[PDB]
RNA sequence: UACAGGCGAGAGACCGAUAGCGAACAAGUACCGCGAGGGAAAGAUGAAAAGGACUUUGAAAAGAGAGUCAAAGAGUGCUUGAAAUUGCCGGGAGGGAAGCGGAUGGGGGCCGGCGAUGCGCCCCGGCCGUAUGCGGAACGGCUCUUGCUGGUCCGCCGCUCGGCUCGGGGCGUGGACUGUUGUCGGCCGCGCCGGCGGCCAAAGCCCGGGGGCUCCGCGCCCCCGGCAGCCGUCGUCGGCACGGCCGGUACCCGCGCGCCGAAAGGCGUGCCCCUCGGGGCACUGCGCUGCAACGCCCUGCGGGCUCCCCAUCCGACCCGUCUUGAAACACGGACCAAGGAGUCUGACAUGCGUGCGAGUCGACGGGUUCUGAAACCUGGGAUGCGCAAGGAAGCUGACGAGCGGGAGGCCCUCACGGGCCGCACCGCUGGCCGACCCUGAUCUUCUGUGAAGGGUUCGAGUUGGAGCACGCCUGUCGGGACCCG
RNA sequence: AACUUUAAAUAGGUAGGAUGGCGCGGCUGCUUCGGUGAGCCGUGCCAUGGAAUCGGGUGCUCCAAGUGGGCCAUUUUUGGUAAGCAGAACUGGCGAUGCGGGAUGAACCGGAAGCCGGGUUACGGUGCCCAACUGCGCGCUAACCUAGAACCCACAAAGGGU
RNA sequence: CAACUAGCCCCGAAAAUGGAUGGCGCUGAAGCGCGCGACCCACACCCGGCCAUCUGGGCGAGUGCCAUGCCCCGAUGAGUAGGAGGGCGCGGCGGCCGAUGCAAAACCCGGGGCGCGAGCCCGGGCGGAGCGGCCGUCGGUGCAGAUCUUGGUGGUAGUAGC
RNA sequence: UACUAUCCAGCGAAACCACAGCCAAGGGAACGGGCUUGGCGGAAUCAGCGGGGAAAGAAGACCCUGUUGAGCUUGACUCUA
RNA sequence: UGAAAGCGUGGCCUAUCGAUCCUUUAGACUUCGGAGUUUGAAGCUAGAGGUGUCAGAAAAGUUACCACAGGGAUUACUGG
RNA sequence: GCCGAAGUGCCGCGGUCGGCCGCCUCGAAGCUCCCUUCCCAACGGGCGGUGGGCUGAAUCCUUUGCAGACGACUUAAAUAC
RNA sequence: CGACUCUCGGCAACGGAUAUCUCGGCUCUCGCAUCGAUGAAGAACGUAGCGAAAUGCGAUACCUGGUGUGAAUUGCAGAA
């Protein structure tokens, strides 16, 4: 018909529950997510459902320094979000107790985190205290950074000039 | 439409660079020399990442010292030390720990920030002038 | 609900009946539909009388679709043990006996038919079986 | 440590007679070529030959009978016996007629299908019995030592009653594919009729007045004031009469629930306008979405499907390929069966999945065995966890970062918004490290040292890492490498 | 055209705000003979509010296929007598396009096409072919040296006729 | 009476296979110019029904289970090169279930039925020993061609001929 | 005038074939058996025939191109008996 | 240079030029690897010696004795 | 008797006979049983009943030469110029 | 109006596909060492009652001694 009419047709669609998803734990934990998002106000599990859907290797694993810098006094003690998962590389001791919940956890990260204080909750228990998702971040995780943005193949990607 | 030998990309990784452009390096040649027999590593392996289990790290054994403030050789804690003349290890995030450190390099000034007790000792071997004259004494520790 | 949407289905038909181009003179080529690859092909450019293309829009409704016309969704049974899955659905779902299962199986199939309520194509396709035109 | 020969063995997600080796069979045979060399075709009756005696026709080969066989629709053309072609015959069609071979419509020809025949009620015949007591148990909520409330069922006795099902009898309602007709609602067309206003309203006619033209006068014209009147065009509203199609409205579309009235239809009351005829306007909750009729379901027949004839139509010749364009006076293809071409690998990129994660990767190996396996395990080595140089090497890479937009959360506010924290991510400005260049304290084995302050230089860095292993698709390279030349 | 004082139209660029402005007060090796100024930081104030219109959403990143011979028409235009010619400029098509129209036609015209019923049109028609007024109205035409009859398009002129 | 203006008609206007407003024919046209109505009319447009795709919802509290389900939306859909998506068929392998000499597989069938299709299902006939479905796994995996390869068989043709 | 053809009895191929076979003009890969429009429109056929089927045989021998060869020549490049 | 403010990284502006290799030149730096010393050599950084088919193969003819893959993208020939 | 054509049909007469709401009656308008044209004319054919009548052609072998590729053409022979 | 031209079915003929078979191939893996002038590898031509072939053998010729097994060989004949 139009080509404007055609435009409306030729649309977004990047709205996919992932090509396989293989993990049946992960797949009945975003049925968790996706009939409580429908029955409550929380925008904030909505984003979680979108993060837990498309990808896995876009997930990011979250070291225990930076984590630990942006709740100093500032966010007093509340509950990470921790998207993929917690990894361990870093001795500080930390902050002294901090409630995290994850997707997943190092075998690593559940002795240390506890033994630092607070508890390694589950995602299955961030859904069922916290359906509202509030006094809650969606704490961080960096695959942007200085390795792997175009930095790939061989020799990087450059300064820009040539490449 | 296609015969691949044109679209599947020609045969072979040249016109890329022949007379084409784009990737790779350009302006090649620089230094030559050293051939088969002036070979291989010298490494460079950090202190931190043992700096964290410095202090569980009576594995590599204390003495006289504390359990916190522990002596332990670090060329025979790291994997594959072995083949190159000396491995100095740098202080990346932070180290809160009283351990110690035995090396034949050191990036020292590196144990200025962990100076609550740490033990920058120089390895004899790393001199190179000491008296092998059949007699005795220095060398290193070590592992694979 | 059910019972107009039966009548479009049977009464419009799209029964077109996707012929292969130049099946007719090739006896070779095949009845057996297959896309026209080549942009020189006229049913390709969709010209009419040229045999049409089969599309998703010739389809049917969504629920007359697998149904046999008496508006029994049809079921192919091998076993008595697939029978009893039957007897849940009783009108919905219709019993036909299989090619493979012989003379004598197929006569404890439709006398179990015949309790389930399920009788239609069962019973025609072993009297055929046993000796009957 | 090797092993495509030889000999003697064990196996395979091997192949299944155009395949597999050249050869399953007399195969390196037959045959081809002067030679070097080239090199096939070719497996299957049946359990057992029980491989058709005998009779008859025929010169014989054969045939026809018969015998034999579980089967000759198994007779050494031998299990099954496809396509093509050929024969016979039947059907359609027709010997006055034009062919892309089909689609579309109708008729013939051919054939399968079509609730077991439905429901309510009562009478007889038939069978069983609950409640409650008894007697034996799987159960429940739960508690969970333990406790209390709730079980149902079967055995089958007691004590009182009653019910159901198959068939028949007896009455009322009427259900069986499929085709047809009536209707309500929705959508759309259809012709026709009527009203008001716009366009100072005026054509118009009667009455009245003046002028011009004509100057031969009739007549013609023009204008102005009173008037039935009716007009072309613009806008709008109003009313009818019919039909097509689709659907029967399966949850708020529509509507009933007291009464009369065949019926449709109407029947409260207050209010207000009109104050006439009538009107508009207010006032309860539930339940719920198809109505009338005819044929027959079996006799019999609607129908479906194929060919044909007649009707109708794009018919660029049929497809593929090449090409801007293929019907092409481009190229290939008589027809059909069976082969027949993006594969597999090593090493790679991305994506996606899986594991584990500052690690990760068992399997070179060793242990062990139900044995090419599976299980177990070693130090690792490889890759990563820091880099940057050509190289020597590098105070030696740990002081540690802001800003703007940011999801989301937090706080306030009824909300709108405001404030707070701010991720992912993006952009930007710095510091730090190496290479490069400056700067060069205190010190010092005598030139080392590197505090300290910088730079239109440059890096696959740090400034708060992510990999590694395995796999799959697709891309990439070496390989015969999509197939063929 | 390779001249231009002059000088269009259609084209083309920029701006029309919260990615903004303003107040407060900080730093510098700059810049000022001078805190003078410049830039950049903290903090405060001002919303629909910066023409119109729209966003059956948009923004962003990675990776790979095919293509790498184009061809045509209207318009603009260079070479050439010209050409269904060779070569540009703009745009739409064909290629990747049937269907309807132009008798017929890859590109013109109309319109981009799911599957159907019913309605209604476009292009183009209404004597018959061929669905549809031998309808109404007002002219013109009498063609023995080619009557006339639908863009592209199937050609056609100077010049002549009491 | 003269010179003009511009309509149609006439001349200028001559080619070869016979011929083309497409044809017949048409003269108060069915011509030519023009007006006015009515009307005809594409896969276009509308309304309704319906398909998939995309978009937005919605409904799992278990104890009928596809929740990658089901149900409500509205808009959209040509399509070569090519991409991605979801399926179908065959052979063999691990699992699981079925079928059989009282007739398997195979093959035949102007016989029925299903699915948009890929294909599937079932009956009858032929036949005589093993086979198919479903869930995983894997390929020497699907044909119409290739001046295709190999086998069979036509028309040519009972003809050239001998 | 012989021997054929022809006609017979016997015997019996091949080439070749997308599907086939009546013209005219039109447009169109710009020269049609087929489409479009007109004209037409013998069953079933034999002997003939050389217009046509751009008939068949032969991936045009020419001509151009390919980063394709080979024969030859030499004052090519580069080596050498 | 000019009083200085200023101006000057060739020619008033628009053309007038050149990869890796290799050599050459400069830098007294690095390395020659069992340690030194010294010749010599090799590196890195910035120039020069140059490819005019000028983003940069190392190249002369003939073929009617011709061959092969293709082409009507293309000639000579018919038609338009 | 006419129309010669492509007359093959038309027109005139006279009874006989059917039909005639032409006119008048009877039971009756009901015989396709309460929408399903429900076939109804007659150009023609099929098929019986019965009253007549027609009493053969053609083709093969053979032959002629008038004629011929072969059919065919054109002659001849069955009881007689 | 037979016929012809065409089409299909049913039954066939044609043909050897398909299915189902397979004392075979194919490929991998394992064990094994072991030719000859002391006449080999390879060939030729003969020999079986009736044999063309394959297979076997060499004038001691489809075989011999010895040994194992313990009654067949077979198409027919035959020895007993």
């Amino acid at each position: 018909m139009g080509i404007d009419l055609v435009a409306g047709g030729r649309n977004k669609r990047t709205k996919r529950v992932a090509p396989k998803s293989d993990d049946v734990y992960l797949k009945l934990l975003v049925k968790l997510y996706r009939f409580l998002v429908r029955r409550t106000k929380s925008k904030f599990n909505a984003v979680i459902l979108k993060r837990l859907f498309m990808s896995k290797t876009n997930r990011p694993p979250l070291s225990m320094r930076r984590l630990s810098n942006f709740m100093k006094g500032k966010e007093e003690k509340n509950i990470a979000v921790v998207v993929g998962t917690i990894t361990d590389d870093m001795r500080i001791q930390e902050v002294p107790a901090m409630k995290v919940t994850a997707l997943r956890f190092t075998e690593t990260a559940r002795a240390r985190i506890i033994n630092a204080g607070g508890e390694c909750l589950t995602f299955d228990q961030l859904a069922l205290r916290a359906p509202t998702g509030e006094n809650t971040i969606l704490l961080r995780g960096p695959k942007n950074a200085r390795e792997a943005v175009r930095h790939f193949g061989k020799a990087p990607g450059v300064p820009h000039s040539h490449t | 439409m296609t015969t691949r030998f044109k679209k599947n990309r020609k045969k072979r990784g040249h016109v890329s660079a022949g007379h084409g452009r784009i990737g790779k390096h350009r302006k090649h040649p620089g230094g030559r020399g050293n051939a088969g027999g002036m070979h291989h590593h010298r490494i460079l392996f950090d202190k931190y990442h043992p700096g964290y289990f410095g202090k569980v790290g009576m594995r590599y054994f204390h003495r006289l010292s504390n359990r916190f403030h522990c002596p332990a050789v670090n060329v025979e804690r790291l994997w594959s030390m072995v083949p190159a003349e000396a491995g100095a290890g740098a202080g990346k995030a932070p180290v809160i720990d009283v351990t110690q450190f035995g090396y034949t390099k050191v990036l020292g000034k590196g144990m200025l920030p962990p100076e609550r007790p740490i033990v920058v000792k120089a390895k004899l071997i790393s001199k190179v002038a000491e008296k092998k004259i059949k007699a005795a004494g220095g060398a290193v520790l070590l592992t694979a | 609900m059910a019972v107009p949407l039966l009548t479009k289905k049977i009464v419009k038909k799209r029964v077109k009946q996707f012929k292969r181009p130049h099946s007719d003179r090739y006896i070779g080529l095949k009845t057996s539909w297959r896309r026209p690859k080549g942009i020189d092909s006229r049913v390709r450019r969709k010209f009419k009388g040229c045999t049409l293309m089969p599309n998703i829009g010739y389809g049917s409704d969504k629920k007359t679709r697998h149904y046999l016309p008496n508006k029994f969704k049809k079921f192919v049974v091998h076993n008595v043990s697939e029978l009893e899955l039957l007897m849940m659905h009783n009108r919905t779902y219709c019993a036909e006996i299989a090619h493979n299962v012989s003379t004598r199986k197929r006569k404890e199939i439709v006398e179990r038919a015949a309790q389930l309520d399920i009788v239609v194509t069962n019973k025609l396709a072993r009297l055929r079986s046993q000796e009957d035109e």
